[PDB]
């Protein structure tokens, strides 16, 4: 139930979404935050850089997952992803 | 009467059996010639001529410019098609059929889609030879028109009938003449 | 409301 | 059954500094933006109740077309575009019948560059009001296609002419139409 | 490029007013923007979409009436909540699609805004901060000196606490408490308290000039906000506490 690491452990955040995606955005957070623009995963798979970060998009089960190869004090948070539904408007609705 | 230079880009998504097999295709044209392009099945830009090489190289160098051009077939084509099927892929407008003499002329007008079949029947039985068509003709207003002409000896008692087969109508349309 | 037709963003040439 | 093609066909043109951004569905315009009014204009009014498309993005997408255009003009050692003449032809919306509203169609096809001059003449006199046209509809071989419309009541009294002029046409091309058709 | 600015970051309006937030843009053009209303945990929620190009605006889920969006710039937008209530107190962040992204929808969220719509202005009060010199014990045992700050009695929780050592401000070594320990928490309207330590040392924590002053910025009630209470007006002032080296 905790991110035990001041160096290493695995971030395992399964962020889901409802409507079919086009673009996938990653935003983890502190309090009263603007963002955490990690990286963008668009319909495909595997793009996750800068270590504790790991973007795994799987349209099959409508869900992503951001893993951190190296926790820290700063990497503890409240994280969630936002997605734009396809053949819709440009609106983005975050998940959990 | 002064020279003109022309940049003609063309992003053409190709759908087959709906969205089951799409194919992006970014294509650029200096004046009327293709210089550099991008085939969604070739997974990366390619120059068709010299003028595009540099363009081909620099794009192939930037991850973005490739991570995008590839993501086309899903985040652009599948997308748009999803937005316009409703009113294009499914558009259907019935043919207005008319027959008047000259040589017999059967005119089909204002229909959509362009798929169509026009047959002539002479006294109950299709005449398979002696017909001159004009081919499909777009009008630029989302409706084609075509004329089929039958060459014959309009003898008394005879009844000619134009038969028009078109997705717009459930059972073929037919107008008789005389 | 109303679904929007996306346009392929133009990229700069060398 | 359902094998389709949607096209985003835009273009910039020096030294006229004009350009267009338009979508094509199996050869019919879905909509386009006018660098002139900065308003997107659907071909079939209705379509605009089913889909949205902010104009800028096109204009925006055009700027880059100029930029790139220039960049390619030089890279090409300033070679100019070879003119190709239009191939005019006159059509009628439907078969013409006296006193029955109809529509003359001037069909400007297979040309380039995308610049022309069309003029409707009802007995030598040119018509200025009520006419309409398409943008520069894209062809498969990359030339251009255009449509000019002039609604009218068919009659034998008067006749019409479409006058297309192009930088590949030595003398203005002139087409005739008179209550009748091949 | 990308940048975002929601003018009133911390705004206070009586339970019943009109607080207007201004989502602006940097050097990009925003034909369309969005307003998300988040709270403590629940994932950022989309309130409405606003887009110039006369096209009205599309309020989401059901939230329908009040809170009027006026997008006119293609640069700016504006979210004027109407009337007011102590249930509409949440975080308000806004994005703004870069009109040229085209496909690959590219949006850029703003800093945010916490609307403090208290039921009565009688609940506010700012805080005063004061420095604290290091122990002669720490400066010896570790050769390091943890100077500690703290503030006393503010509301709303609006503070940009800065550590300006020897003149200019430095942010290498600070630590500010995440959540406040409201004076009397078990009690509803308790003010808030926040502490921060500034361990720097380098044989300077106790040296010649060294002037370091703890700092606190407080977002005070709007000028056009009602104030009848006798106690001075809780304006948006900056309280500071200084300390020297020994
Ligand atoms: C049209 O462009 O054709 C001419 C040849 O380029 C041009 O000079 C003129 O602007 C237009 N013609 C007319 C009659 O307006």
């Amino acid at each position: 139930q905790a991110l035990s690491i001041q160096e290493g452990e695995n971030a395992t955040m399964n962020c889901s979404y409802k409507t079919s995606i086009n673009n996938l955005q990653w935003y983890r957070q502190n309090s009263g935050r603007g963002l955490v623009h990690l990286i963008l995963i668009r319909s495909n798979e595997r793009e996750k850089h800068s270590g504790r970060l790991r973007v795994t998009l799987d349209t099959s089960k409508k869900s992503s997952s951001l893993l951190i190869t190296a926790s820290r004090a700063a990497d503890t948070a409240s994280y969630f992803c936002a997605t734009d539904t396809t053949s819709g408007t440009y609106k983005y609705i975050f998940g959990t | 009467t002064r020279p003109r230079f022309l940049w003609q880009p063309k992003r053409e998504c190709h759908f087959f059996n709906g969205t089951e097999r799409v194919r992006f295709l970014d294509r650029y044209f200096y004046n009327q010639e293709e210089s550099v392009r991008f085939d969604s099945d070739v997974g990366e830009f390619r120059a068709v001529t010299e003028l595009g090489r540099p363009d081909a190289e620099y794009w192939n160098s930037q991850k973005d410019i490739l991570e995008q051009a590839r993501a086309a077939v899903d985040t652009y084509c599948r997308h748009n098609y999803g937005v316009v099927e409703s009113f294009t892929v499914q558009r259907r407008v019935q043919p207005k059929v008319t027959v008047y003499p000259s040589l017999l002329v059967c005119s089909v007008s204002g229909f959509y889609p362009g798929s169509i079949e026009v047959r002539w029947f002479l006294n109950g039985q299709e005449e398979k030879a002696g017909m001159v068509s004009t081919g499909l003709i777009q009008n630029g207003d989302w409706t084609f028109q075509t004329l089929v002409m039958l060459e014959t000896v309009p003898r008394s008692g005879e009844v000619y009938t134009c038969q028009v087969e078109h997705p717009s109508v459930t059972s073929p349309l037919t107008v008789e003449w005389r | 409301e109303n679904p929007v037709v996306h346009f392929f963003k133009n990229i700069v040439t060398p | 059954k359902e094998e389709h093609v949607i096209i985003q066909a835009e273009f910039y043109l020096n030294p006229d500094q004009s350009g267009e951004f338009m979508f094509d569905f199996d050869g019919d315009e879905i909509f386009h933006v006018d660098m002139a009014k900065k308003e997107t204009v659907w071909r079939l009014e209705e379509f605009g109740r089913f889909a949205s498309f902010e104009a800028q993005g096109a204009l925006a997408n055009i700027a880059v077309d100029k930029a790139n255009l220039e960049i390619m003009t030089k890279r090409s050692n300033y070679t100019p575009i070879t003119n190709v003449p239009p191939e005019v032809t006159v059509l009628t919306n439907s078969p013409v019948e006296l006193r029955e509203p109809n529509v003359l169609i001037c069909f400007i096809d297979k040309f380039t560059p995308p610049v022309v001059n069309v003029t409707w003449l009802r007995n030598g006199k040119p018509v200025t009001t009520g006419v309409s046209e398409t943008v520069f509809l894209p062809r498969e071989d990359h030339l251009f296609r255009k449509f000019h419309y002039l609604p009218f009541l068919p009659s034998t009294e008067d006749v019409y002419d479409c006058r297309v002029e192009h930088w590949g046409l030595d003398e203005p091309l002139l087409k005739h139409w008179e209550f009748d058709a091949p | 490029g990308a940048v975002v600015s929601q003018h009133p970051s911390w705004v206070i309006s009586k339970s019943g007013t009109s607080v207007k937030i201004e989502c602006r843009s940097l050097d990009f053009q925003a034909t369309t923007m969005f307003w998300y209303r988040q709270f403590p945990k629940q994932s950022l929620m989309l309130m409405a979409t606003s887009n110039e190009g006369s096209k009205a605006t599309y309020e989401q889920g059901v939230e329908k009436d009040k809170f009027l969006i006026n997008h006119a710039s293609l640069t700016l937008s504006t979210l004027t909540v109407t009337s007011a209530h102590p249930e509409d107190s949440s975080f308000y962040i806004c994005s703004a699609r870069d009109l040229t992204s085209g496909a690959n929808n590219e949006q850029f969220f703003g800093p945010g805004t916490r609307l403090t719509v208290l039921e009565d202005l009688k609940n506010v009060f700012p805080p005063e901060v004061a420095v604290f010199e290091p122990s002669e014990a720490e400066i010896s045992h570790t050769q390091k000196a943890t100077l500690v700050c703290l503030a006393t009695g503010f509301y709303p929780d609006h503070v940009e606490l800065s550590w300006w050592v020897n003149g200019k401000e430095v942010h290498s070594g600070v630590s500010t408490d995440p959540q406040p320990l409201k004076e009397q928490p078990a009690l509803n309207d308790s003010r808030y308290s926040l502490s921060s330590r500034l361990r720097v040392s380098a044989t300077f924590w106790q040296n010649p000039r060294n002037h370091f002053r703890c700092q606190v910025q407080f977002y005070g009630l709007s000028e056009n906000d009602e104030w009848t209470q006798d106690r001075a007006k809780p304006v948006t002032q900056i309280v500071s506490a200084e300390a020297w080296g020994r």
